[PDB]
């Protein structure tokens, strides 16, 4: 003799109906809009007769049930754990039943995974027509259910500035059963108040949100000041329920669709350099069929102290041909969408989430792929014994500095762009030759794709 | 009136050498039906290289090693020694592909033939070009 | 200029020298057109492209009207005109054709600013109308021999169909025992004649339209739709045994088929709701088919 | 660096993209609803297999490019010109590229023609694939736009009483265009301040509605007070844009559909004489294919003194 | 891998050893596809249920291409292949049948990653565009007999269309004189011609294409569809009898094909508002028929 | 119905040649179809993203074709 | 035709595996295909079981190669049950999808060698493939 109220329900995500332990299931922190249930199918068989004295009689048949729905909105909100020092999401198999169809492992470098600088989702092992199959427990109040073999079928992430940073995901599962006794005691699983202190320490808030967004195919970067955005993270999964007439029919298995990384960006025109008004004349000057942008859409701001960041970061991204929204202030919608090198490679993005980003740590994701590993900022070259000039038939074995010193990638490629006057190999081994008065010069840059230029003047003369 | 097929892909085994042979062989469409005589590959060397990529400043996997089977056939054979064939597994590409996991991009090859002599013109002539893949083995 | 449109028009149908303009018409549809003789006389002196194509004759037309029900009992002419003896306002199929040739009449296509379509050497060759759920019409099939074009006409101002009959649930009798569970009762009659095509030498150079026909065979047809119902188990007044002789007539307020005996022949479909299908056509020594046009009032 | 604010756009009318003169170019007075743009299509090519690890991946092509969409809303505002002291509209030329596809004459008798009494516009001369062609240009604070070879689509009017007289205009164009450089000083063809003094000393106001219906086929004029509507002049005109796989295209040409010229009025009803009612009875009594009434709207009211009227 | 996209190929086609890159090419379709010999040998002795099929020619290609009109007029060669005699920027139907085969070349169609698939021994044996409201395009049919995969291939870097020509309305004239109320004038030419299969018993063990055809007839012809609009009462000029000769040109404002005689057949619809439809063909005597492609400016 | 897909220029085992012979399995997790040997013919569709078509049937002296029925556990 | 060097081996616990391959040459230039097998003269198999392609795999086994009725081309591939025992030691916890029996047991593939028939190491690869250990009852 009870009444439930929504406000006393906990959501608890599982990969196991048995055998519940704290790496197994953990609590999902819900929001105000969370929403589950189950439709059936029905039919009514009437009789459509034409004479005097027709029989108006019709029938019911439940035929199917219809796949479970479930919904509900998360905070992001990025921490490290005392347990193991990484930086981890509290809703992290989310991010991995979204992510990858493996199992989950967060040493490895596929799906989501995590480090001692930053919780990282790539989608490059996602070539599964069943990805990592979920079980969501829900209790209110007293009684307990669950959905059986959910899978995460989307992700919605809105940028809505004054206001915390926020994920939406939805999805399906095959049933809903209502359980009549505990699964697990939801006060040890649930979080406690340390992590809870944890937590609450590190928010994202969609206003202080920094866009970067670079044409490849120019390499121009714009200064986008944003007004409000979304992207979405979507399987497009259908469940599939067989057709019987005699009995009802609950779906039975899934099948994935197409994996798309779409986005939409809303932001005022500007007439300074680089700006809102520049993107778009280019690219209504271009007319396009493909576009490669990169694009990586920064969370919580960039700052040199610690920060709170969600990044999205889509490589080699396909831009619509932007248009002009006409409001009080003149503004521009760009959406993109985040399109694979190939059809089956995947890494069509990736995601970093941590509640200690320096600049240079998101630089290094964006450039390098992980936050941990280092990335070149600046180059100058060197030659062989400080030498500034050259004559004619002579070698220049030209060297590297780099920094910073701890980068992982510390090569650099050779070449000659301005002025024909020698040769450069792949080591750096510079030769010259006769007839040569010009003044040519040399460049590098790093293979990590930094973006790193190395360049300079070389004096060569006819000699003495 | 044809088109050629310059491009060729190369799929070699690890831990197994690899042995190609070219054979080139005169042509003529006349009133009589197709004469074939064999090219004489006197005076006839082959050279080719595998790098890593199109671009300038590719680093040389390997090289192949050329030799002449029969001149009067006119077969010349382009190869590599096991060897070799472990220097360019070595230097291939970490991503597999499913369904297939043995195969993995190398590079890229080219093959040249030239006759060079006194009263030979200095002319080269690319007989082939494509990528070289490496079906990875296990034993040894 | 002057466009032609199908809802500014006016059919009009001349017989014995007076017009029958048939109004409640829902839709009609016609054409004309023209044969060609077209050879391509390709030689090994000249391996020619161009052929040789002459107009020669006019392909008969096949107009399709639609015809509403009406007070007035108009569209009873066209079971007239196409075989059926008469007597009072009922409408025998004889046991015989009674001529080889069909009841030959001239229809106009009225149009404004005296435009107008004239077809000739028309004959009624299909008639049929499914009593149904919604309202019922009939739609009358003619050929037509020789299309013309002029420029004054015959408009029946006088006789003409009065207002629309109003709907009435069909229902299909046996002597006097209901059929249950109907669904669409469609009659069917038809004056299956033929064209015959008398083109001789003495027409070369000239353009030659179909004239004289005669009458292949005259027909009357119903299939009934039911559902397939039975009250008992083992029934015999309802089952799937077909029906050498019975007594069937098709009765509505405004209209009734007779069909003095007929052969049933039934079809079950194993669809949603089982339905069974007839397939009625009067046996070979049933007394003439009936078919009655009451106006109102019966 | 700076930011661009709606209010400060201003709207001019032209039918020459060089040789801007006060003949081929005028200022249009637009309201907040002003609305401009061009959308883009795209497709979405994804791989659809059925095995265990299928591949997931999607790619995206620009195709083709939408027509250029504007609209914008203007109060109908006749007044006299000094110059040449015939009655005219400011945005006159709206009305002869949506009234007929020739040149513009005002002297001449087809299309929009003015007098020294009243500005006219009839649709005599309307049979034309492609109506007169107009280049709006948009001027918003600093830097310039145009959308090229755009064509009258529709004129929307609606008698909202206890309001002005106003008119919505909408149509398409071939490709907006961004101008950098001006393309010529809106300070001298711009509106002065002597004519929009002259305009804003006549204004239609659509409460002073009297409307004059008449059945021609029984001779019986109606006393029917509105109270409110709207009647349109439709185009129906569609942009053609050509397919071509490998690179995106832009609308090339156009085709005017058939120009229809409905309208829509509601009132009380009236037991009068000759009222609401009676109008309503006779047409449901009569239950005819086809009507021949006269109808003439009159915005702004009839007077014996000078008042203004559409 | 690779996957092969549409939208992502280049169709170039090799004749006299230059690259025709089509390019402004709105849609194509294609299919390659082999020849089999089924016969299942039952016998007395074995009842089996295990056929003897054996793979050994190659079924013919049908490729159908859909290509915009451009200002460089490339399009025009399809034409000039399928046979059609050139003077200036104008195509005549030649009276005759030049040769016995047609106009032989190959066909590549590229994709990423030096895929490609080669068709070979292929004509042109339809060209028909639809001269309307819409933006005209003209789509050709050509007939392969081999296809094949290559590596490396031809691409028309230079000879390439360029910009698609802008709509401008049809109209159709008899001398200078406008037919009025056109609604769509379709234009058709065809080479039809015929693979000769000489698949002998020296092909036993080999797989089989089909090498050499004749051409059986050239022809053009149009399909006109007008509104039935008449201007007098008993109009001479626009009515339904048939022209035997008389000069037609269906005009644009960057092509014109004209009949300097034609056989018109006219066909009357009695739709929502009437038309009738022509059907152009040039006379036996007739001089040849023109197809002028101007790029601008006439 | 299969995706026209090539792993390298010139490719031996994925094109549009005949196989007169060949094993073929059409396999699923509860029941799977054997071709001892196969004859495949192939047609290639040039739509949207290009779609080849084998057609598989059993070769004149190929053994039974097989097919099992998996309940669970195979 | 074309190439079928890809077959999966799937060996049994707790038995011995023993795998008997009759080498053979088949040439259709005939349409009845010759049936003449190869000769097997200076002919010597080697196989390993390496876990996974990666350098520095460890080795789980060696397959024993023997060589019997060399005139008529028949040959084995076999290791013993000790063999088995420990290849199906290091095996994957992970079940086959098809079947629930097998387990991934590594990679596998055997060369045939030719030692200087004609002073040359004609030396290639025979087939290759994953080997798969299917779980017994029995002990």
């Amino acid at each position: 003799m009870s009444l439930q109220l929504l406000r006393n329900t906990r959501i608890f995500v599982s990969t196991v109906k048995t055998g519940h332990n704290k790496t197994n299931t953990q609590e999902i922190l819900v929001q105000d809009d969370i929403s589950w249930g189950q439709d059936s199918n029905s039919t009514d068989i009437t009789v459509n007769e034409a004479g005097p004295r027709p029989t108006r009689g019709s029938k019911r048949f439940n035929d199917s049930l219809n796949a479970a729905e479930w919904s509900f909105s998360t905070y992001i909100l990025p921490y490290k754990d005392k347990n193991t020092s990484k930086q981890i999401v509290p809703d992290y198999m989310l991010w991995h039943a979204l992510s990858s169809g493996r199992a989950i492992n967060l040493e490895g470098t596929t799906g989501a995974h995590n480090n001692a600088t930053n919780f990282m989702v790539n989608f490059k092992d996602n070539s599964y027509h069943e990805l990592a199959m979920l079980h969501i427990y829900i209790l209110t109040d007293k009684t307990w259910s669950y959905i059986d073999s959910c899978q995460i079928n989307q992700a919605e992430v809105n940028v809505d500035i004054e206001d915390i940073g926020r994920v939406t995901w939805s999805g399906n599962g095959n049933q809903l059963i209502p359980l009549d006794e505990q699964p697990f005691d939801p006060d040890q699983i649930g979080i406690d108040d340390e992590t809870y202190m944890t937590i609450q320490g590190s928010y994202i808030k969609n206003k202080l949100t920094i866009l970067k967004i670079k044409d490849m195919d120019t390499n121009k970067s714009y200064d986008i000041p944003i007004t409000g955005g979304t992207f979405t993270i979507n399987n497009n999964i259908t469940y599939l329920t067989p057709n019987v007439m005699s009995r009802v029919t609950i779906p039975i298995g899934s099948f994935t669709g197409a994996f798309e990384l779409t986005g939409s960006l809303t932001a005022y025109l500007n007439d300074k350099s680089l700006g809102s008004m520049e993107l778009y004349k280019d690219l209504i000057k271009t007319l396009k069929v493909v576009n490669r942008f990169e694009i990586a859409l920064v969370l919580g701001g960039e700052y040199d102290d610690e920060r709170p960041a969600a990044i999205l970061v889509a490589k080699q991204a396909h831009v619509n041909i932007p248009t002009i929204e006409t409001d009080d202030v003149l503004g521009t919608s760009v959406e993109f969408k985040a399109i694979p090198s190939d059809l089956d490679a995947g890494d069509e993005g990736y995601l970093g989430f941590s509640s200690k980003y320096t600049r240079t740590t998101i630089n290094n994701l964006i450039v390098n792929g992980d936050g941990a590993t280092d990335a070149v900022t600046a180059i100058t070259v060197k030659s062989a014994g400080n030498v500034t000039t050259l004559n004619r038939s002579a070698t220049l074995q030209m060297s590297v500095e780099v920094t910073p010193s701890s980068a992982r990638n510390k090569e650099v490629t050779w070449a000659i762009t301005a002025g024909d006057a020698a040769t450069i190999n792949a080591t750096g081994l510079l030769r010259a030759d006769a007839s040569k008065t010009g003044a040519v010069t040399v460049e590098a840059t790093a293979k990590d794709g930094s973006g790193v230029k190395g360049t300079k003047v070389i004096t060569v003369t006819a000699g003495g | 009136m044809s088109t050629e097929n310059r491009v060729i892909d190369l799929v070699v085994d690890e831990n197994v050498p690899y042995g190609l042979l070219m054979q080139f062989m005169d042509v003529d469409d006349s009133v009589y039906p197709s004469t074939s005589k064999p090219v004489d590959l006197t005076d006839f060397s082959l050279r080719g290289s595998i790098k890593s990529s199109l671009e300038d400043g590719a680093e040389t996997v390997a090289s192949f090693t050329t030799a002449i089977v029969d001149a009067a056939q006119g077969v010349a054979s382009i190869s590599l020694p096991v060897s070799a064939v472990t220097t360019i597994a070595s230097k291939a590409s970490k991503e597999r592909d499913r369904y297939n996991p043995r195969q993995r991009l190398a590079g890229y090859y080219d093959v040249i033939i030239t006759r060079t002599a006194v009263g030979s013109a200095a002319s080269s002539f690319r007989i082939m070009e494509g990528k070289v893949y490496i079906s990875d083995g296990v034993t040894q | 200029m002057f466009y032609s449109l199908m809802r500014e028009s006016k059919i009009v149908i001349e017989y014995d020298g007076r017009g029958y303009h048939f109004d409640a018409l829902s839709n009609y549809d016609a054409s004309t057109s023209f044969q060609e003789f077209k050879t391509l006389r390709r030689t090994i002196h000249n391996r020619t492209n161009y052929a040789d194509s002459i107009i020669n004759a006019q392909d008969p037309s096949s107009i399709s009207l639609a015809i509403n029900f009406s007070t007035t009992l108009i569209e009873s002419n066209f079971f007239d005109w196409m075989g059926f003896t008469r007597e009072g306002n009922s409408l025998f199929l004889p046991r015989n054709t009674p001529n080889i040739e069909p009841i030959m009449f001239n229809m106009y296509i009225i149009n404004h600013n005296n435009s107008c379509i004239y077809f000739e050497n028309c004959y009624v060759s299909t008639v049929d109308f499914s009593l149904d759920k919604s309202i019922p019409i009939l739609n009358v099939g003619i050929e037509s021999g020789k299309f013309s074009e002029v420029s004054t006409f015959r408009d029946g101002y006088t006789i003409t169909q009065g207002e629309v009959l109003p709907y009435s649930a069909p229902a299909v009798y046996t002597n006097s025992s209901p059929l249950p569970a109907l669904i669409s009762a469609s009659m069917s009659f038809q004056q299956q004649c033929s064209w015959r095509e008398d083109r001789n030498i003495f027409d070369i150079n000239k353009i030659y339209t179909n004239k004289r026909a005669y009458v292949n065979e005259m027909n009357a047809s119903a299939t009934l739709a039911f559902y397939y119902v039975k009250r008992l188990v083992g029934d015999k007044f309802l089952n799937l045994d077909p029906e050498t002789r019975t007594p069937l007539i098709i009765k509505n307020k405004y209209v009734s088929i007779t069909f003095p005996l007929a052969r049933i022949s039934k079809r079950l479909n194993f669809s949603d709701l089982y339905q069974v299908e007839y397939d009625v056509i009067p046996t070979a020594d049933s007394d003439p088919v009936e078919i009655n046009f009451f106006g109102e009032r019966k």
